[PDB]
This record gives structure tokens, C-alpha cells and sequence, in this order.
């Protein structure tokens, strides 16, 4: 999965 | 690469969601837009879901996933992450699986199958494949339109993101 | 009505992206990739159909294939409005198959029409195709072409940029 | 058909 924590 | 593959997959699934087209007297079905699944519904292999999964380091996320199986022996699903980097097929209780809608609601014909302004929902956050708590800011006006939502976000002084767009495929009850 | 336009917009939306595999070129009828040379469209497929009115006027319209006869090398197609006498028997050269996939701009930009290309494009809020130039190809999977319609109500001969979905932009088989 |  791609999380928000990673995205930001 | 992977980032594009993911973003494309997301668009595919959002755009190909069929529109519910009833005739007079018909009501929108379970899993049309905001209309919930029936009690004791079991999703089918291939159906997209939000799946609550715990990583090895304990972090819980609602991830975009696809059903692989459901065992009536144990009342557990298997689901696969739609991301190839998620290499673990997850065994999950029913309470950790929320089926995504299988139809888009047409705001022009079946507005009661849309979430209301300021309802709390789980919504897929842009640039991710995960779902987070949000408030409906505006429902779609036409069938092609996204919801606008305010995500809960502690990086903002008032605790909410600005309005961000999320397709009907990716907004479910919280 | 408003109902028809909703259906047509949904048809544009639900046209699947071609997800090849890395290293593979896209198939005929992905986006701008032309049909194979002796192609015959299937019943139910969407097409641009060139209808000759009783007075001789020629118009490309959006239609759905009903049949094809090897006996005569003609199609029957139905006007997508499904109104009145909707059916037309047409030669194969009066039928252009619409794309069966969207070209994904990230992976297959080669399968999109490019700036300044002459195309037939469905005019917004209509079921008719008209000559246009590409103004911009899409850069996201979900996005429309931007096109300039030929329009003699403008001194310079063109509309401002108007958005038309991939399903509804085809090769220009019409003289001015 | 619906024309322009």
C-alpha cells in the first residue's frame, strides 16, 4: 500500500 | 513505475464504476453509492474493499484491497493489497472489511444514495492507496463529479485539510 | 435527453484504460491507434457513422452497430439517440469504430492524437462529429482532449478550446 | 441525432 505518511 | 501504476489503477477503478440507472419506482440497491451493504453480506472474489490491516510494526491502515476468498468455516476473508509491494495476503475478520460501492449514485436521480454534507466517512487520500477519516464537504452534482471532503489532519490548526476530491468509488461509511 | 447525455458521458468515462504490460505496444483501437485494415465492428460497438440525408447533406453521427452483412459489405447501425426510425444501412467506409480503450498518457502517449492533428470530434451536448484540430492531448488518464472545432461563426474559423473525451475523437474522414 |  502507499500511505499518507509516505506521501507526505 | 510503481507510482504511476498505482495512480492509473485507481483511476481505472473509479472511472469504470457503473452508474445506477433505475426506472420509476426502483430504489438504489445496496452498494450503490452510500447505500450500505445488506446485513451479513459477503463480498465476492474480485470485489474491491477497504481493509483494516496491521503491519509487522503495528501500524494500522485502511488499505485498498481486493477480495480473494471468504471462508464460512472461520468467517474470515483473504484479501490482496492492490499494490504489488504489499506481498502479504491478509486473513481478516468481517469487521475489518468494508465493501466499496459497486455503483455510482446519480446525484440527479438518486441523491438519497449520496453521503450528506458533514457526514463522517472513510475516504481515499490523494497520492495514496489508503482510507482516512474525513467529513463530506460537498457531494457530487453530476455523475462524473467527485465528492469534496475535509480530511481530519492534525497538521492544520483547525484539525482539517482543505477540500480534497475523492471519487464515489473511494468514499465509504466510517 | 439530459438522460441521453448522462449515458454518453458515462460511456466516455467507463471506456477502460489500456493497461498493457511494460514493453508491449497498445492494440488497434486503443486511443488513436487505427483499426486493423480489414476490420469489421461487432454488434453493440460504438461507431461514428456517416449518414446521407434525403437532400444529400452528410453528417457523421454517433451510432451503435446492429449487424454486418458479408452478402453486401454493409452495416446496419442505430443512431445513438434511439429515437424514431433510428436504423441506417451504410457502407463500411461510412463507419469509423470508436476506440475500445483509452490510451493512458503516462504509459502510451504514442496512442494519443497530437497537437494540431485534424480529427472528427463529438461536439459537446450533441451526438454529432465535426472537424476539429487537437489543442492538447490529455496528460492524465481521466482527462479529455482539448480541441478547436472548425466554426465559421468566428472570424478566425475556430472555436475556443473545448473538451472532448477519448471515446469521442477519431480520425478525420471528412472533407471541408 | 442531436446536432449542433
Amino acid at each position: 500500500a502507499r500511505t499518507k505518511q509516505t506521501a507526505r | 513505475g510503481r507510482r504511476g501504476v498505482l495512480m492509473t489503477l485507481l483511476q481505472q477503478s473509479a472511472m469504470t464504476l457503473p452508474l445506477w440507472i433505475g426506472k420509476p419506482g426502483d430504489k438504489p440497491p445496496p452498494l450503490c453509492g452510500a447505500i450500505p451493504a445488506s446485513g451479513d453480506y459477503v463480498a465476492r472474489p474480485g470485489d474491491k474493499v477497504a481493509a483494516r490491516v496491521k503491519a509487522v510494526d503495528g501500524d494500522e491502515q485502511w488499505i485498498l484491497a481486493e477480495v480473494v476468498s471468504y471462508s464460512h468455516a472461520t468467517n474470515k476473508y483473504e484479501v490482496d493489497d492492490i499494490d504489488e509491494e504489499g506481498k502479504e495476503r491478509h486473513t481478516l475478520s468481517r469487521r475489518r472489511v468494508i465493501p466499496l460501492p459497486q455503483w455510482k449514485a446519480n446525484p440527479e436521480t438518486d441523491p438519497e444514495a449520496l453521503f450528506q454534507k458533514e457526514q463522517l466517512v472513510l475516504a481515499l487520500y490523494p497520492q495514496t492507496t489508503c482510507f482516512y477519516r474525513a467529513l463530506i464537504h460537498a457531494p457530487p452534482q453530476r455523475p462524473q463529479d467527485d465528492y469534496s471532503v475535509l480530511f481530519e489532519d492534525t497538521s492544520y490548526a483547525d484539525g482539517y485539510s482543505p477540500p480534497l476530491n475523492v471519487a464515489q468509488r473511494y468514499v465509504v461509511a466510517c
